[PDB]
RNA sequence: GCCGGGCACUCUAACGGGACUGCCCGCGAAAGCGGGAGGAAGGAGGGGACGACGUCUGGUCAGCAUGGCCCUUACGGCCUGGGCGACACACGUGCUACAAUGCCCACUACAAAGCGAUGCCACCCGGCAACGGGGAGCUAAUCGCAAAAAGGUGGGCCCAGUUCGGAUUGGGGUCUGCAACCCGACCCCAUGAAGCCGGAAUCGCUAGUAAUCGCGGAUCAGCCAUGCCGCGGUGAAUAC
């Protein structure tokens, strides 16, 4: 099933699939089906041409999913760097942005540790 | 699943309600 | 992901203080504290001074960073 | 506790979300109960002397 | 330990069976004394014994528990400062204790999904004297006459 | 039908109190349903001993507002006379609704 | 350190609150800061009466403060001129209109706060630490005891190592929570520091 | 016509009560295995009585307030018990032996200060 | 249990009883030990509170107090903004998880102890929702916070880095509050990281303990609490 932008989930459940597209989680996907009448409880494989097909037409015609998406965030980011936004600082350096601490655990934004040396007290 | 702040368990660890866990 | 429910907040210190400066045109340098305030529409092209922790860095307002706020223009923590 | 925050800190502000507490007391204000109105250190101080009536010694 | 040996604990018999060697086991299985799951483990788990194999499961618990425990064992000692293995003679109630911790040991690392069914597995593959429960058992005297080269200190 | 609620911090001092309320109410009054606990409720109090800084150390205190009941059904200009003013204690406190 | 205010222990058995009323949520914080403030006025102008304790009885509007005084005749005054002011003075501060009775102390020897004092008092006049403690508990122990006690902080007769003095007869189970020791303290403030008087006095049994 | 024993466990109270009839137990006007559903021992409420042999001669009215589903268990058992005597007090005989007339001070213990629960010390690293 | 009616039971809480190796057997010179019995409970029945003489020149002059020296147009006082949250790193206490003895959704059942006046908020309604509008009850054994959770039944998952895990980031909201940029929590959509059970080494715990599960409070507008102090649910192993 090539839905979405260039995107095949499939030999799983209709709406855990879904959720292999950058633009649908656990949500927009139960309410993406509710809107068709489309049994979630089938697989991929198990679809009528017609099905597939209406389910396409609707997701694309709405939500941004990768080939959009990614570049709207992409784009959004870059707005407050360009300016001098604080938030944006914290982008530049790759350090946390929504307001946590810089001296313990951070390593999500930073990654591998860069272990330093330090100095001797006995 | 005391972590996921978008099921049963964890809004019942947070303490707070929302879409997942409804007032009845 | 930050709200400040139905009333955007400006503090009037400098409101009023940049409104009188429309009714003449332009000004040049603009000083006060307040960075508790969300910038406004009606603000933007000024050239307003912000206060650091001892600074007062003037901070020149454009069309796609209103929806800011002045805190967010003046850095407190000096690094590297 | 300076005399400089404890007769100040009782002077009615132009913010209530400015108005602490400290104790009546020792002019402590890292911790101080409502219900008394004394810090951690001064609540003890006087449970004990029995200067704070219906307060006992816990046991269980 | 330090004063006196210290009562043991006696079990309440099974509701079932009766057997108190029963409720040791499921213990054994209980996490988080989850006791009342612990339980069905081990029910359903006997289920599998009557429709996979035309015997009543008491008795096969108990033949596969009486092949486990290991009657010979190793402990270590410092004889002149020296980690010397010291084979020695076991008693029942350690044994008792090795062989349903061993069943359990093995039992979860099975390749199998259901719990029920893991468990119910290592008990048959058992009394025909395999599997890794039975394997945990040769390993261990596989290290008392290995040694054997020691018993001449204590006991 | 008298209300009467004895919120006190010393039982023997409510006890004693409930007593001289029951007491001089069988002698002009009517069928008395007696006094009656409640609950009682506590405020626990956990502070810390030293001064300093020992979390470990804390003492514990607690103050129970205990609770007493005084019913009197049938209310006569004659009861009203013994309980109206024959008090005795001093730590206890009395609010009647009828 | 290790030890428990005596006092505080017995709050249970025998020995009562030094106020003892009752209170809501609303009022009690407010009652209390106005109590504290009774005291702080008594101890100041009451010191040489030679006080002792401080019962306070509240009620509705009418309040009652019993003070348990060694000599009286000085709280008292002139006929009736001081305890006159005392009310007034008193009043000033609390707008609720209160009495003021006075008992005198059957026997200042045997009231530890007192004890306590005494000490203190001999320590200021720059009298002999030692044997201002001995004589301190004989004192207790001729007239009733069953038991005395007195310690003091440090600085003993002003030295540059401050230490502590060791002192008593008879018996102070401080573990027996059914004793009835009295526990005075003291607070003497000298030319070279401040040194911390002890009383402990052991009466009676069940 | 009536027979009340009491039965008290781990801050649980259980009204016992033993009619005589076919062999039923009614607890809180619920089918007692309706409400015990999926509770392995949940059969042991019956064992005093598969004790003397007196299996299905009395009905089961039984209340219950307070303490664990899981604790209601031995609640009730305990009061089939005490009950029990009042019909035939000569039946201790062989009650006790199996110690059915027996509380244990089971109880949740105090929580103590600067610890994590009843002994759970914290832990330290490098001392 | 709604109403009468009734205090019996559950309870609530104030007083009192009850175990003392008292009884039986054996060991013992005695003290006491072992075993048994009757008993709700045994040999200190479980837990508290309770810390000797002193030790460390322990800690604390930033709680308070206090000798001494030091500042007094400032080493003082008001304020605004910033900082205490900084980050190449490192260690401690912990929280969440790596999953099928499990995760999810649904229906269903047992708890205790606490707190509540402008405070707890039933209930109706608007909204996915946080929340908001409306509005009853409670001065609290008679109202509310409240749903306990694990459990139990049904059904979904099928061993995947996954319907495991929820970090980080985008976006859009709610509320508190003068004000949430620095630096608040909460909701919702999307994003879905490390992590597949831990090197050397190291902690706790001897029974209703540990393990695990939820609940409450103090402080507090709110909250960075996965902390602390209590509460109960379930409920081991093991000690030569
Ligand atoms: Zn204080």
């Amino acid at each position: 099933a090539r839905i979405a932008g260039v995107e095949i989930p499939r030999n799983k459940r209709v709406d855990v699939a879904l959720t292999y597209i950058y633009g649908i989680g656990k949500a927009r996907a139960k309410e993406a089906l509710e809107k068709t009448g489309i049994n979630p409880a089938t697989r991929v494989k198990d679809l009528t041409e017609a099905e597939v097909v209406r389910l396409r037409e609707y997701v694309e015609n709405t939500w941004k999913l990768e080939g959009e998406l990614r570049a709207e965030v992409a784009a959004n980011i870059k707005r407050l760097m360009d300016i001098g936004c604080y938030r944006g600082l914290r982008h530049r350096r790759g350090l946390p942005v929504r307001g946590q601490r810089t001296r313990t655990n951070a390593r999500t934004r930073k990654g591998p540790r860069k272990t330093v040396a330090g100095k001797k007290k006995a | 699943g005391k972590g996921d702040r978008r099921t049963r368990r964890g809004k019942i660890w947070r303490g707070t309600y929302g879409k997942y866990r409804p007032r009845k | 992901p930050r709200s400040l429910k139905k009333g955007v907040f400006v503090d009037d210190h400098l409101l009023e203080k940049v409104l009188e400066l429309n009714a003449k045109g332009e000004k040049r340098l603009i000083k006060t504290w307040s960075r508790r305030s969300t910038i406004v529409p009606e603000m933007v092209g000024h050239t307003i001074a912000v206060y650091n922790g001892k600074q007062h860095v003037p901070v020149y307002i454009t069309e796609n960073m209103v929806g800011h706020k002045l805190g967010e223009f003046a850095p407190t923590r000096t690094y590297r | 506790a300076r005399k400089a925050l404890i007769e100040k800190a009782k002077r009615t502000p132009k913010f209530k979300v400015r108005a602490y507490t400290r104790c009546v007391r020792c002019g402590r204000a890292r911790s101080v109960y409502r219900f008394f109105g004394l810090c951690r250190i001064c609540l003890r101080e006087l449970a004990h002397k029995g200067q704070l009536p219906g307060v006992r010694k816990a046991s269980w | 330990a330090r004063r006196r040996r210290a009562e043991v604990r006696q079990l309440q018999p099974d509701l079932v069976y009766g057997d108190v060697l029963v409720t040791a086991f499921i213990n054994k299985i209980m996490r988080d004394g989850k006791k009342n799951l612990a339980a069905r483990i081990f029910y359903d788990a006997c289920k599998i014994i009557q429709e996979k194999t035309g015997q009543e499961p008491l008795k096969v618990f108990k033949q596969a528990v009486e092949n486990v425990k290991p009657r010979m064992e190793v402990r270590s000692r410092r004889v002149g400062g020296a980690n010397y293995q010291v084979p020695m003679e076991v008693s029942p109630r350690r044994q008792q204790s090795l062989a349903l911790r061993w069943l359990v040991q093995a039992a979860n690392q099975r390749p199998e999904r259901r719990a029920a069914v893991r468990i119910a597995h290592e008990l048959m593959d058992a009394a025909e004297g395999k599997g890794g429960a039975v394997k945990k058992k040769e390993d261990v005297e596989r290290m008392a006459e290995a040694n054997r080269a020691y018993a001449h200190y204590r006991w | 039908k008298i209300r009467i609620k004895l919120r006190g911090f010393d039982h023997k001092t409510l006890d004693a109190s409930a007593q001289k309320i029951v007491e001089a109410a069988r002698r002009s009054g009517a069928q008395v349903s007696g006094p009656i606990p409640l609950p009682t409720r506590v405020r626990r109090f956990t502070v810390i001993r030293g001064p300093f800084k020992h979390k470990d150390s804390r003492e514990h205190f607690e103050l129970r507002t205990h609770n007493r009941l005084v019913d009197i059904i049938n209310p006569n200009r004659k009861t009203i006379e013994q309980l109206m003013t024959l008090d005795l204690p001093t730590g206890v406190e009395i609010e009647i609704k009828t | 350190g290790n030890k428990i205010h005596p006092i505080g222990f017995r709050l249970g058995i025998t020995r009562d609150w030094e106020s003892r009323w009752y209170a809501g949520k609303k009022q009690y914080r407010h009652l209390l800061l106005e109590d504290q403030r009774i005291r702080g006025l008594l101890e100041k102008e009451l010191y040489s009466a030679g006080l002792a304790r401080v019962d306070i009885e509240r009620a509705a509007d009418n309040v009652a403060v019993t003070v348990h005084v060694a000599k009286p005749g000085v709280v008292i005054g002139r006929g009736g001129e001081r305890i006159r002011v005392l009310r007034e003075e008193l009043a000033k501060l609390t707008g609720k209109n209160v009495a003021l009775n006075v008992q005198e102390v059957q026997n200042p020897n045997l009231s530890a706060p007192l004890v306590a004092q005494r000490v203190a008092e001999q320590i200021e006049r720059r009298f002999a630490v030692r044997r201002a403690i001995k004589q301190a508990v004989q004192r207790v122990m001729e007239s009733g005891a069953k038991g005395a006690k007195v310690i003091v902080s440090g600085r003993i007769g002003g030295a540059e190592q401050a230490r502590t003095e060791w002192a008593a007869q008879g018996r102070v189970p401080l573990h027996t929570l059914r004793a009835n020791i009295d526990y005075g303290f003291a607070l003497a403030r000298t030319t070279y520091g401040v040194l911390g008087v002890k009383a402990y006095i052991f009466l009676g049994e069940v | 016509e009536q027979y009340y024993g009491t039965g008290r466990r781990k801050e649980a109270v259980a009204r016992v009560f033993l009619r005589p009839g076919n062999g039923k137990v009614t607890v809180n006007g619920q089918d007692f295995n309706e409400y015990f559903q999926g509770l392995v021992r949940a059969v042991a409420a019956l064992e005093p009585l598969r004790a003397v042999d007196a299996l299905g001669r009395f009905d089961a009215y039984i209340t219950v307030r307070g303490g664990g589903k899981s604790g209601q268990i031995d609640a009730i058992k305990l009061g089939i018990a005490r009950a029990l005597v009042q019909y035939n007090p000569d039946y201790r005989a062989k009650l006790k032996p199996l110690g059915f007339l027996t509380r244990d001070a089971r109880v949740v213990e105090r929580k103590k200060y600067g610890k994590h629960k009843a002994r759970r010390a914290p832990q330290y690293s490098k001392r």
